[PDB]
């Protein structure tokens, strides 16, 4: 029926996603502190991220699959035994926040591209911000008594004994809600909607001064009189110097070069010869033609491969926020319009905590499927597989 | 060619206040502006290049920036060496260089009401052949004012000059002179000699005459 | 050929405020400049205030100066004088004006029909 | 030390010639060019001429092409403007300015170094003296209050005029205003002083002229009517 179907596909589950979350996480650490091109920026923090799944992923499904087909917790003979129960909520509240803080970084450091030390200290802050808060949790658990076999044994679960424990239960599903899903889920669409406005009016600039050089000198082409000549050159000289900013500290020398070129056209002009001054522009295309179409190559590949690695960096935030929502949804139902008199009696009551067992699972799940869209989606890896 | 906008014309503003002034141009000259301030009887001297930048030796007040094709210059701290004229410039190539209209800096006070008298032809100017009428205008706050002239109540819309004095330092005052000249012929055909004076501060316009 | 009347006065105490506006229709101040005034028993009219154009300042008398403060919104065409720290010689009946020139002239023909603010 | 000096200046009848002068000290005019600018009295600034010696380049504002020519002297190290066929509205203050060359820092600088300025002044008459009036001030007018008194000035032709009151002993209480145009030639000028004391007997409150170019010397006496 249910209650059989369900130990057996949680202990099937909890059996696949150990061997899978190791496999992904060791095949992830293994390329990212080996392969001499893999290092760059964002892959300090997915090899955090699959660090942080792992120290996860290594121990606490085994004692979950104890308990299924157990029904009591291990080591209860000894005394230490107690903070088992405790440590299996400590490290789960952990690794969400490594993976929730982090989901920010790749969303701020994206945007400032567009627009080391570092890293290795938002990294080492975001880690001890993590472990800080999720102390509460390990305060919580305690063992308690009951009678089963004749004998009085323990269930691992919350208790009411210190004042900052209840404090922590009035509103620790509300903190949860209002940190975990709320402030990344805002954050990197406002980073993503100003990356993409910054990518757009860069692109529109360097198209419109490259359009501006060269109707410029289609117009000085089939020039007839002093003044066309000069008006054009007027406006080649205004682009020119407004498109040599964007280069940064070999092309600074060609668009010197150009300058004075276009300068030595104007004073041909001047001078009131427009044969000469249409010489003079003739030998501006061969400059134009050997160090300007190379750097406008350049750059829009370099901006190509910043929306290549944005890419990945924000499929991975859309799957996440896709995975945690379900459990959420069904908790926030048992709470405000909790099945009391309001809808369907017996259905509801047990729908709340099917639904809670199927968020769960899905909340573990995320916990190893990260990697699987790394390689699928970035394609980057999968050429270093 | 490239036609260069100075909004403001006159600004009144006291010690520790922010002042900003707008300069537009026509065309799309990219960063080629600079900004110069020209004390009475001095050549100018330059502030800022490039649109943001500052010359050595300025004071660190002064600061510019750029929008488009629209220009901005500003000052924070209003010290007393900072009353002078502003002028804005383009230099995007050597014969293409325009100026802008100028704006001028000027101390800000009370209102007052300009106290006015009228001085009647001597004898010895009507002995050579020419006559004149003097009116004055005395300590007056802000500048503008008018000053009209009627003959036996009949405007008269020429031979008039009219001098203004600078801003003085002990009380930032102005003064004004208005002088009317005829001929001997003139000044005996007719009888009555006036002249009213409107201001910003007196409700209704004042009035001195005479009669000969 | 402009009704404009300022809204406001009745009564006031020592160490006390008002707010004041004879805001007009039928022309638009954007073009020009709102002078304040007041008339003390037995003298002639005197100046208290004028705010010129947006965007050009705003002076004060010497009597009224640091006191007072007028501001002007070309939208709702409405321009105030919020007056604080009024004194028993504030006592006069306040009139409005409005020039007729946008070279900041001496011209005040449109008066406006008088409004009362009395101490004590 | 980079200094510039100009020279030249002087008064000129209409339809004339007139030779100005730029020096150059510290530094070469072989890598600066040279740019000559204008400012009409009670007016704003405005481009004229321009010259390299490198390149041998020329270049002349729209009003001022056909009249004027420049040239330099790299031995001397001077520039050189010369005007021919003067109008009335030529006379301004004319200021001598450097540029540097497009490559780098020095095209970006700007107009960084000027001249003190030369005067140019077209003038058809000649010199002469002023004639000086009173201006006093009648019983009536004074009615209690404070009664001002004045000296008038006509008919002169320097640019600079000099008034005193009592020898610098009235030195508060005095403006003197702006010369301006008159008519045809020639400028009128006014000296007032408001004067509130009204004792006769230092009423006598004499304005004295000087006139240094035409050497003149004239003192005259405000009667108090
Ligand atoms: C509102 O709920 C949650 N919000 C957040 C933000 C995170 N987790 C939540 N729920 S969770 O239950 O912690 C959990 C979520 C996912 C996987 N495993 C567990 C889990 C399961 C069992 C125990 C346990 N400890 N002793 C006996 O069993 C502890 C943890």
């Amino acid at each position: 029926k249910i209650t059989s179907a369900f130990k057996y596909i949680n202990t099937v589950i909890s059996c696949t996603i150990f061997i899978v979350g190791m496999v992904g996480n060791a095949t992830l650490l293994r390329i990212i502190y080996q392969n001499k091109c893999m290092r760059n920026g964002p892959n300090a923090l997915i090899a955090s991220l699959a660090l942080g799944d792992l120290i996860y992923v290594v121990i606490d499904l085994p004692i979950n699959v104890f308990k299924l087909l157990a029904g009591r917790w291990p080591f209860d003979h000894n005394d230490f035994g107690v903070f088992l129960c405790k440590l299996f909520p400590f490290l789960q509240k952990s690794s969400v926040g490594i993976t929730v803080l982090n989901l920010c970084a790749l969303s701020v450091d994206r945007y400032r591209a567009v627009a080391p030390l570092v890293t290795a200290i938002e990294i080492v802050s975001i880690w001890i911000l993590s472990f800080i808060l999720a102390i509460p949790e390990a305060i919580g658990f305690v063992m308690v008594p009951f009678e089963y076999r004749g004998e009085q044994h323990k269930t691992c679960m919350l208790n009411a004994t210190s004042k900052f424990m209840e404090f922590y239960q009035d509103v620790k599903d509300w903190w949860l809600f209002g940190f975990y899903f709320c402030m990344p889920l805002v954050c990197t669409a406002i980073f993503y909607t100003l990356m993409t406005c910054e990518a757009r009016r860069q692109l529109a600039d360097l198209e419109d001064n490259w359009e501006t050089l060269n109707d410029n000198l289609k117009v000085i082409e089939k020039a007839d009189n002093a003044a066309q000549v000069k008006d054009a050159l007027t406006k080649m000289r205004a682009a020119a110097l407004d498109a040599q900013k964007a280069t940064p500290p070999d092309f600074r020398h060609g668009f010197d070069i150009l300058v004075g070129q276009i300068d030595d056209a104007l004073k041909l002009a001047n001078e009131g010869k427009v044969k000469e001054a249409q010489a003079a522009a003739e030998q501006l295309k061969t400059t134009r033609n050997a160090y300007i179409q190379k750097y406008l190559e350049r750059a829009r590949s370099t901006l190509k491969q910043r929306r290549e690695v944005a890419k990945t960096v924000f499929c991975l935030v859309v799957i996440f926020a896709l995975c945690w929502f379900p459990l959420h949804l069904s908790r926030i139902l048992k709470k405000t319009v909790y099945n009391e008199m309001d809808k369907n009696r017996c259905e509801l009551l047990s729908f709340l905590l099917l639904m809670d067992y199927i968020g769960i699972n899905l909340a573990t799940m995320n916990s190893c499927i990260n990697p699987i869209a790394l390689y699928f989606v970035s394609k980057k890896f999968k050429n270093c597989f | 060619d490239i036609q260069m906008t100075q909004s403001p014309s006159s600004l009144s503003a006291s010690v520790g206040d922010r002042v900003t002034i707008t300069c537009r141009a026509s065309q799309s000259v990219s960063s080629a502006v600079a900004w110069y301030q020209q004390k009475p009887g001095k050549a100018p001297k330059l502030l800022i290049y490039s649109a943001s930048s500052l010359y050595s030796g300025v004071p660190s007040r002064f600061s510019g920036s750029r929008s488009g094709t629209d220009f901005t210059l500003t000052i924070s701290s209003l010290q007393p060496e900072d009353f002078a004229t502003y002028y804005c410039q383009q230099y995007l190539y050597y014969s293409l260089v325009t100026f802008g209209q100028g704006t001028k800096v000027e101390i800000k006070r009370t209102v007052a009401a300009p106290s006015v008298f009228i001085f009647p032809p001597s004898d010895s100017q009507l002995k050579s052949g020419t006559a004149s009428v003097v009116c004055l205008l005395n300590n007056f706050y802000p500048r503008e004012a008018k000053v009209q002239w009627k003959v036996d109540n009949a405007l008269q819309s020429g031979n008039s000059q009219e001098s203004v004095t600078e801003q003085d330092s002990k009380d930032s005052t102005y003064s004004l002179s208005s002088t009317l000249t005829l001929s001997k012929a003139d000044y005996e055909k007719h009888k009555v000699y006036a002249c009213e004076v409107t201001h910003q501060g007196l409700s209704s316009p004042v009035t001195k005459s005479f009669n000969r | 050929q402009v009704q404009l009347q300022e809204s406001g006065g009745g009564l006031v105490q020592p160490g006390g405020s008002l707010r004041l506006s004879c805001a007009a229709s039928g022309r638009t101040i954007s073009r020009y400049a709102m002078s304040w005034f007041r008339q003390a028993p037995g003298k002639e009219r005197e100046f208290v205030a004028v705010a010129r154009r947006s965007g050009d300042g705003a002076f004060y008398a010497d009597s009224v100066q640091g006191r007072f403060t007028v501001s002007r919104d070309d939208a709702k065409n409405t321009v105030y004088l919020q007056m604080n720290s009024l004194k028993p010689e504030d006592t006069a009946v306040y009139y409005c004006a409005i020039d007729s020139d946008t070279f900041y002239s001496g011209s005040y023909d449109y008066w406006g029909q008088g409004t009362q603010v009395t101490v004590s | 030390e980079v200094q510039l000096v100009e020279s030249g200046g002087g008064l000129v009848q209409p339809g004339g010639s007139l030779r100005l002068s730029c020096a150059a000290s510290g530094f070469n005019v072989v890598d600066f060019s040279l740019h000559w600018v204008r400012q009409a009295p009670g007016k704003g600034l405005e481009w004229v001429a321009y010259i390299s010696s490198s390149s041998g380049s020329t270049s002349y504002a729209d009003s001022v092409k056909g009249r004027f020519t420049i040239s330099a002297d790299t031995s001397k190290n001077t520039a050189y403007l010369q005007m021919n066929s003067l109008r009335a509205e030529d006379t301004a203050v004319y200021y001598c300015a450097r540029w540097g060359y497009w490559p780098g820092e020095p095209w970006w600088k700007a107009f960084d170094y000027w001249g003190q300025g030369t005067l140019v002044t077209v003038s058809s008459a000649s010199t002469k003296g002023p004639s000086v009036f009173p201006l006093a001030p009648s019983s009536k007018s004074t009615s209690g209050g404070t009664a001002a008194l004045g000296c008038l000035v006509k008919d002169y032709f320097p640019e600079p005029v000099t008034v005193s009151w009592n020898s610098g002993a009235l030195t508060s209480g005095v403006h003197t205003f702006p010369a301006v145009l008159q008519s045809s030639g020639l400028y009128s000028l006014s000296s007032v002083v408001t004067v509130p004391s009204s004792s006769l007997g230092t009423q006598t409150y004499i304005c004295n002229v000087n006139h240094k170019p035409s050497n003149t010397k004239v003192d005259k006496k405000v009667e108090p009517k």
